């Protein structure tokens, strides 16, 4: 429908009314600057039949919400919204973006390995479903948001070197993994500013170094490993020495 | 044009048709009510006039139109197979001599684009008569009202079928919440640029038509608050004086409740907790419940409860998460009693308590919480 060819920054392209009954693919364009605004755009059955196109070139959205984001690596496709079941995208490279922009409560993971390459932004809301999550090339997942992330029962998460949630937010920061963890060598958490973190292990099993680090001096944390499969040589000194922690709840 | 039944009637295939400026009018409306439409959608079973009227799929652009002695100003519906065409007005100039009408703007299984120009009314029948009335609108379909509303009290809507589909979309709401009423609150879908502080409740004396946002004009019951609360950002709730009860579950919004009212869970209910924040009960009179766990939370956010009241769950507990959850309660004064400050369905859940009263089941105060919570914090 829209094509947005270097619009500039300053630039925007909103879009209100009612979209059309049957499905179609909303926006595509050129240049480094998103300008297409929603604004309370009456979507109708576009989420299951229709497809965004170019998710990068939407700025923003006003009194349109969807509760959940599908994620298919293996039959996914990105032109999607994702918002609806039938549709859903393949990629996670912005699941943070669209959560932020329809409000969405949860991300549903369909069964295979959902992979990152470099650097990418988890939104703070509950991942559930059969599928993994997985950092490869020594990438890590980014935690840019107070709030809490949960991780209930997907088939895992792990990461092939790289610290597994980098936070950049001085907020409280909650981690609910009640699944399998897996940073090897690394940490599960790496604060890299003055901190505030609660990381809950519930069951499964988990692996680090150390269960939460901070780059520079001091980053609050409390702590609870709710597992016997942890790293018991850790029990006495859970976090590097950046992170003082508030409570610790191991057995 | 000047009519008697019907003003105008659009039905099916009307494609980029336009209505400008159009002056349709009753002459007069005695006995209006009473008129029957001929050529009108199946879904339209109401009597009375109707000044414009489409149906079948017509998708025709009402600009400025002026309608007067109306029962029904308009009355749409959308095509029955998916819905199509959209309800288009902008700007229309409602009166009626005597504030005599049904509805403005009858929407059957249709969505809308509505602007309002501070002109409008709706009838005398303080229970029926409403701007609006939703008769099966599907989940997918808005009907969008920006612009001004009329500036003497209105009730707003009213409707039929499973879905909300209003939104108001910065609509200007004047003096409404003090002078109008909302009337059927769950049509509502969202709410943008529309604010109140607070949602007042009076058990005995409020009626549910109100908006509940303004303290002259109190909603009645708790079915709703959580909900009202989200689409105006209240920040707190005011309970007037009398039991506030509920007698199924019940979802509290995480903001200040305040006043002499007090809480009641009945017939084993609990009130639920959904959002993660803060639920604070400052100077109630009391919350209790007849024999369900008081606060039942299905969030895994972090939860804080915060209770300056008396509080009584008798037997069972003060907080019941059903998920892995991670909340802190902290009780001042007054009084609690209860058989375990807080307990989980399953898989641990991590707490913190504070409890800072002399009034309370001492013989737990070693043992606060059941077998599948850990504590943080323990301050009694
Ligand atoms: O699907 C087309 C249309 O058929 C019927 O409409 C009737 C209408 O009710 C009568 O007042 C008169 O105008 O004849 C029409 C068909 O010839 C349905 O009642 C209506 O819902 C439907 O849209």
């Amino acid at each position: 429908m829209y094509f947005l060819k270097n619009c500039p920054e300053t630039a925007r392209n909103v879009v209100r009314g009612q979209m059309p009954i049957s499905g179609v693919k909303l926006v595509r364009g050129t240049g480094n600057y998103p300008t297409l605004v929603l604004d309370c755009t009456n979507m109708g059955s576009q989420f299951q039949f229709g497809e965004v196109g170019d998710i990068f070139y939407i700025k923003d959205v006003v009194g349109v919400k969807a509760d959940t984001l599908y994620i298919d690596p293996v039959n996914g496709n990105n032109y999607n919204w994702g918002t609806n079941g039938t549709k859903p995208i393949r990629e996670l490279t912005n699941i943070a973006k669209i959560c932020q922009l329809f409000r969405c409560k949860s991300v549903y993971l369909n069964a295979g390995e959902s992979v990152i390459t470099s650097n990418t932004e988890l939104p703070m809301v509950v991942f559930e479903g059969p599928g993994s999550l997985k950092a490869n090339s020594g990438s890590s997942f980014l935690i840019k948001a107070g709030g809490t992330l949960s991780l209930i029962g997907l088939s895992g998460i792990s990461t092939d070197g790289g610290h597994m949630f980098r936070v950049s937010t001085v907020e409280k920061v909650n981690i609910h993994t009640n699944c399998s963890v897996n940073a090897g060598a690394a940490y599960v958490v790496l604060s890299e500013v003055q901190g505030n973190i609660e990381y809950r292990q519930l069951f499964y099993s988990v692996n680090c170094s150390k269960y939460i680090g901070a780059t520079a001096g001091q980053t609050i944390a409390g702590i609870m490993v709710k597992t016997a499969t942890r790293p018991t040589g850790i029990d006495a000194a859970p976090v590097d020495g950046n992170v003082s922690l508030t409570y610790k709840i191991i057995e | 044009i000047l009519y008697k039944t019907q003003g105008a009637v659009f039905i099916d295939s009307n494609g980029g048709a336009a209505v400008n400026n159009a002056y349709i009018s009753r002459l007069g409306n005695t006995n209006g009510e009473l008129e029957q439409a001929v050529y009108k959608p199946a879904g339209f079973t109401e009597v009375g006039d109707v000044a414009v009227t489409q149906f079948a799929g017509s998708e025709v652009k009402f600009n400025s139109p002026i309608i007067e002695q109306a029962s029904f100003d308009f009355v749409h519906a959308g095509r029955d197979t998916d819905s199509y065409g959209l309800f288009m007005v902008d700007k229309p100039h409602i009166e009626s001599s005597g504030g005599k009408k049904k509805h403005s703007f009858y929407l059957i299984n249709t969505s809308s684009n509505v602007t309002l120009s501070g002109v409008g009314l709706s009838g005398q029948d303080p229970d029926l008569d409403s701007m609006y009335f939703l008769k099966n609108c599907p989940e997918t379909a808005r009907n969008v009202v920006r612009g001004q509303m009329p500036i003497s009290g209105v009730k707003l809507v009213r409707g039929t079928g499973n879905y909300p589909t209003l939104v108001l979309d910065c609509t200007n709401m004047g003096s409404q919440f003090q002078f109008g009423e909302v009337g059927d609150i769950f049509y509502i879908k969202d709410v943008v640029g529309v604010k109140a502080d607070t949602l007042y409740i009076d058990p005995v004396n409020g009626n549910n038509y109100n908006w509940g946002t303004n303290g002259t004009k109190p909603i009645r019951e708790l079915t709703n608050i959580a909900k009202i609360c989200q689409l105006f950002r209240c920040k707190s709730v005011y309970l007037n004086a009398g039991e506030s009860v509920i007698t199924s579950n019940t979802e509290l919004p995480m903001v200040v409740f305040e006043g002499p009212g007090s809480l009641k869970a009945n017939s084993g209910s609990s009130f639920l907790i959904k959002a993660g924040g803060t639920l604070s009960l400052i100077g109630l009179s009391g919350i209790s419940t007849d024999g369900g766990h008081m606060f039942r939370v299905s969030t895994v956010e972090k939860v804080n409860i915060h209770t300056n009241c008396s509080v009584n769950a008798g037997a069972a507990y003060v907080v019941l998460s059903e998920v892995q959850g991670n909340i802190e309660y902290r009780q001042l004064f007054y009084s609690v009693n209860c058989s375990k400050y807080i307990g989980a369905t399953a898989g641990q859940t991590i707490a913190g308590i504070m409890v800072k009263t002399a009034t309370r089941p001492t013989g737990i105060d070693a043992a606060p919480v059941d077998g599948n919570v850990s504590l943080t914090y323990k301050i009694i």
